[PDB]
């Protein structure tokens, strides 16, 4: 740890007379190059050639890993525009790439550096777009995104955050086919432990919509719809309390009759998290005589440590 | 059912979503040769006009497949592809732009016969998305040149977002 | 014939109310509520009309609640939006009254007659002017998208009521955006869609109307609507790209302002506290100039804090003045920066502006309530300027013209600046008040303006490459005022300048303007070095479509007549000299056909055209203009 001017100087030597100066001496290269932070002028604008207008896999796929990790070190008013520039050649192949994988590679490289430099016009219509999709994964997101750039600029959302809501409970109570209650109850379960401040005077989207449809004769339904219940406290303390009087009564099928086997790692802990959190105390206690001894066979049966 | 929203006018919204899973069951299995169901179905579908912007995302999704399938005969695929065009005018598609660009380039290298019918898939899309076309200007360079399209009015909305025309 | 009454009443009440007599008109807010009670709680037991009535009554409260506002804050301005809302939601026929509560801020009623709910978007659209209307496209395409879910929400009664309730909830954030920043205009654009939605739908338009029923913002939308009108001219006026920076600036200036932005809903209640606290923060605060923008709302709450004593300020005021008269030496001085809060205290006396404004508006009557509001600011900005004239520095400024002691000083008077070219560097530079410049030779005296137009004229000769609103601003100029004669030669020797072809193809009809435009495009057509090439092609083209547009005009167009045939033989002799400005110029003229084609008639002249395109051209010249030449091809076939 004291000649770091050494490896510096041994890979700008080596670096570039290779990259200036076939296939795997890009990657090789560019990922030696993304490992650890540096002082990167030229170095930047060197990638006008590798995935603009490339057929291969591991071209535009390694895009982004690379030009996220060497703008570490973000008043200088030098680079800024450098940095914009990335930021725009970076969302005109995530986004126009056909494979299914290289779009899912340009979203794990974005992190909390950039909420200033998405404010832009010129930035927010890249993510507009970005909606719609077959692909489930890169959707799981996609309300996340718009969850952060909420409270970083108000001022030009507050149509735009209350008409992508109001399309979400049109498909819940008009649903027949388990497909789409399936895509459902994993979409709405990120919404309720990402983004509490889309949620506090939203209360009638996320109320009505976990109250009929607990009563699905598949092991994924409980799995999944209960992941809203599991952070149904932390978004609003002594609000619901006046309607939970009824929602301790069926949770007797989740514990007794073991035939659909479901996640009870996940089920414990969504019964769990509902007492410290918006302060549920003694009074449902007395109504169930029966089940008090039932979790001794529960504590002896299954032999899962979480 | 084609006959009584087109006599009650723009007030039917209070019984449509009622017959949606009833339309996601016609899809999934069909035993007749040449499958006449989506065909007189499309024929009702071509009639919707303005009014299905609250339940679009339960049925432009599940009608993928109908111009993905091999098992989908010739004569099935012609008349859905128009059915997008006769709503593409009415309705407004700002948000929806990512699933007519890269569905369409696996879609041509299957039938490149159907070119003369699909070449009019995209012309209602970019004539309704207007500034939503300088993102995608490669994929020309990565489409038409893999297959040797040329017509007469391409080169004009190219060119009118270049120049800055709007007409 | 009922606003300069109404007005005057409002004023003589305010002076009732400022005054020891307080107790003989504080009751007369009854007579505030009967008058917005006859065309509104008027329907509540039996419908009646009297719609003219109604409509007159209505247009004379809404002057009177938007011309001062001293009467309905805090305690009748709640009362009279909760009829209003009572009034909107009884029935159809009361809810009609709610265009002349949305013509005073968000005017635009009349955009569609309740037809229909597919051309409310059109009408929204064809709203704006619309030369820059990128944002505003996206602000209606959300407004549509808004109209839409509310119309979802009234087609889902009454079993799926929660997105009637998110949209009767959606001012939560909007009310602390507001609060903080200052920025209402999506609400603006959300409530201005109220009306369009009101067409038809009866439980939309209730909800719409209990949506934005609350009292806690209708105060706050009449700020925001009163505070808009004041930065015409006192603060800098920008785009909505470059509104954000100011809204910053003006939001965050210093740590002991920010505790009364957000802060003192009820302003009309005392109107004492924010004077003395703004009173004790500049007095500590001095010798520093900060806090450019944040004494507006001080100033604006200045006439209209008429529960104040008489000689509350007198202290502040001297002492303001005793610190203005030894702070010379700071290099920044401001005479518009706290100054005319101050200065209003000895013209507000004792009814000393209220008789003088009740006089003009008893003399006309016509016109007494438009630019009252800018009257009253200009004569606040004169009284003090003759001791301001006196006070600061009036025999140096010709000793000391730096670059400090320049910010005022471009505009004292006529022949102020006449010769200083020093100072015009700058004014060029900055352009904070360029446009200003232009309407002193615009309004009168147009005589002993044109050498003033010749200091622009010396604008004109300083910054060659302007921007798009200053030569809007010099194209509007020498087409509005008469004898442009000197005007029009500046296009004699521009480089790439042109600031004469546009203004004079507008309306052409002297000798002097024809015989010098006749000769110039064949005097820069001679030149093929690229340079006056294409502005002689542009100019050709927009002479061409004046020429074509020009459908009626005119009956003494003979000598336009014949510059059109000097100029054709002088296309038809280019088009046989030249190549690629020839197919330039065709590509013009047939897109500026194409873009208001009706008929076939250019399919015509494609015979025409295929046998000059091979007359005289090249095969490796050409290949850049049939790139070009085929979307006209297009646009001519089909």
């Amino acid at each position: 740890p004291q000649l770091k001017k050494d490896i510096q100087d041994g890979l700008l030597k080596m670096l570039s007379l290779v990259l200036m100066h076939d296939v795997g001496s890009i990657t090789l290269a560019l990922r030696t190059l993304g490992s650890f932070e540096f002082e990167l002028t030229q170095f930047v604008r060197h990638c006008a050639d590798h995935f603009l207008n490339s057929e291969h896999k591991e071209i535009r796929m390694e895009a982004a890993r690379t030009c996220s990790r060497l703008l570490t070190p973000s008043v200088s008013q030098t680079a800024v525009q450098v940095v914009a520039d990335v930021l725009s050649k970076l969302l005109v192949v995530g986004i126009t790439d056909p494979d299914p994988d290289i779009r899912y590679c340009v979203l794990a490289s974005l992190d909390e550096r950039f909420d200033a430099h998405l404010a832009q016009a010129e930035n927010l219509q890249a993510l507009f777009v970005a909606l719609n999709d077959q692909v489930f994964e890169i959707r799981e997101l996609a309300i996340c995104t718009v969850g952060r750039l909420s409270s970083m600029n108000p001022a030009f959302v507050m149509p735009f955050l209350r008409k992508m809501l109001i399309q979400i409970l049109t498909e819940l109570e008009h649903s027949g086919i388990g497909r789409i209650k399936e895509q459902s109850a994993r979409m709405l379960g990120h919404l309720v432990s990402n983004a509490p401040r889309l949620i506090r005077p939203y209360m009638e989207p996320i109320l009505k919509a976990l109250i009929l449809k607990l009563k699905d004769p598949n092991p994924g339904v409980i799995n999944n719809v209960l992941a809203t219940i599991g952070e149904l406290a932390q978004v609003s303390g002594l609000e619901m309390r006046k309607w939970v009087d009824e929602l301790f009564i069926i949770i007797m099928d989740m514990l007794q009759d073991s035939s659909l086997l479901a996640k009870r790692q996940v089920a414990l802990w969504t019964l769990g998290q509902l007492v410290a959190s918006t302060g549920y105390v003694v009074e449902p206690y007395r109504k169930y005589p029966t089940l008090l001894e039932v979790l001794l066979n529960f504590l002896k049966t299954e032999q899962n440590q979480g | 059912i084609e006959q009584i929203v087109v006599a009650l006018g723009g007030e039917f919204k209070l019984y449509l979503p009622q017959l949606i899973p009833h339309m996601l069951r016609v899809f999934m299995h069909d035993n007749s040769p040449g499958r006449i169901v989506s065909i007189k179905l499309l024929a009702a579908i071509q009639l919707f006009g303005a009014n299905l912007d609250d339940y679009l995302h339960l049925l432009l999704p599940p009608i993928v497949k109908l111009f993905d399938a091999p098992e989908a005969p010739l004569p099935s695929r012609k008349a859905a592809l128009e059915t997008v065009d006769r709503l593409t005018e009415s309705l407004d598609f700002t948000d929806y732009a990512s699933r007519i660009i890269h569905p369409i380039v696996r879609t041509l290298d299957q039938s490149p016969e159907l070119r003369s019918t699909a070449m009019d898939t995209l012309s209602s899309l970019v004539f309704q998305l207007g500034k939503k076309y300088q993102i995608f200007i490669p994929m020309v360079n990565k489409v038409l040149v893999r297959h040797r399209i040329n017509h007469q009015r391409y080169d004009v909305l190219i060119c009118r977002i270049v120049k800055g025309y709007t007409l | 014939a009922r606003s300069r009454p109404d007005l005057m009443d409002n004023y003589l009440a305010l002076i009732l109310s400022a005054f020891i007599r307080n107790g003989l008109l504080e009751g007369l807010v009854e007579v505030i509520t009967n008058s917005d009670d006859h065309i509104s709680v008027r329907a509540t037991i039996l419908l009646g009309e009297l719609l003219h009535m109604a409509n007159t009554i209505l247009p004379h409260s809404h002057s009177h609640h938007l011309h001062c506002l001293p009467t309905l804050m805090n305690m009748a301005a709640s009362f009279d939006i909760p009829k209003e809302k009572r009034l909107r939601a009884s029935a159809a026929l009361n809810c009609l009254k709610r265009f002349h509560e949305m013509k005073k801020r968000g005017p635009k009623p009349y955009s569609l007659h309740l037809d229909h709910i597919i051309q409310k978007a059109i009408a929204t659209h064809q709203k704006r002017d619309q030369y820059l209307r990128v944002q505003k496209d996206i602000f209606i395409l959300k407004d549509t998208e808004e109209a839409l879910l509310i119309n979802l929400r009234d087609s889902q009664v009454l079993q799926h009521k929660e997105n009637l309730e998110w949209n009767w909830n959606l001012i939560g954030t909007i009310l602390k955006w507001p609060n903080v920043n200052l920025r209402n205009y999506k609400d603006e654009q959300l409530h201005r869609f109220v009306r369009r939605l009101l067409y038809f739908y009866k439980p939309s338009s209730k909800l719409y109307a209990n949506l934005d029923l609350d009292f806690a913002k209708a105060k706050q939308l009449t700020v925001v609507g009163c505070q808009f009108t004041e930065f015409l001219l006192e603060s800098e006026e920008d785009g909505q790209g470059y509104l954000e920076d100011l809204v910053k600036d003006i939001v965050q200036w210093l740590n002991a302002s920010s505790g009364m932005k957000p802060e003192r809903s009820l302003q009309n209640n005392g109107l004492l506290t924010t004077l003395s606290q703004h009173y004790f923060l500049f007095i500590g605060t001095l010798s520093c100039h900060p806090h450019g923008v944040k004494m507006l709302e001080k100033c604006s709450v200045f006439q209209c804090l008429l529960n104040l004593c008489s000689l509350k300020n007198q202290d502040h005021l001297l002492k303001l003045t005793v610190s203005s008269l030894d702070y010379s030496r700071d290099g920044l001085a401001r005479v518009i920066l706290s100054k005319i809060l101050t200065a209003a205290t000895d013209a507000c006396r004792l009814y000393a502006t209220k008789h003088l404004r009740v006089l003009l508006r008893a003399n006309v009557e016509f016109f007494n309530n438009w630019g009252i509001e800018l009257l009253v600011t200009q004569l606040h900005d004169k009284n003090k300027t003759i001791s301001s004239e006196a006070l600061d520095i009036l025999d140096e400024a010709c000793e000391d013209k730096a670059n400090l002691h320049a910010l005022i000083q471009m505009k004292p008077a006529l022949s102020h600046l006449g010769d200083k070219g020093l100072l015009l560097l700058l004014r060029f530079l900055s352009i904070p008040k360029g446009f200003s410049y232009l309407n002193e030779r615009g309004y009168v005296a147009k005589q002993l303006e044109k050498w003033h137009r010749e200091y622009n004229s010396k604008y004109v000769d300083l910054i060659e490459e302007q921007l798009n609103e200053a030569l809007t601003t010099y194209r509007k100029p020498v087409d509005g005022d008469n004898y442009v004669r000197r005007s029009n030669q500046r296009l004699q020797r521009p480089h790439v300048y042109l600031p004469i072809h546009l203004y004079g193809q507008l309306v052409h009809h002297k000798t002097g303007c024809h015989l010098l435009e006749v000769q110039n495009i064949i005097t820069e057509l001679c030149r093929n070095v690229r340079t006056p090439d294409l502005d002689k092609w542009e100019e050709i083209k927009k002479l061409k479509a004046s020429l074509w547009a020009l459908g009626n005009i005119g009956s003494s167009n003979w000598g336009l007549n014949l510059l059109q045939e000097e100029n054709v033989i002088p296309d038809i002799l280019k088009l046989a000299k030249q190549c690629e400005v020839l197919s330039i110029r065709g590509t013009c003229v047939y897109v500026l056909g194409l873009i208001a084609k009706t008929k076939q008639g250019c399919d015509i002249l494609k015979c025409h055209n295929w046998d000059a395109v091979r007359h005289s051209r090249k095969h490796l010249w050409p290949v850049v203009p049939d790139d070009v030449e085929q979307l006209c091809n297009e646009l001519s076939s089909i």
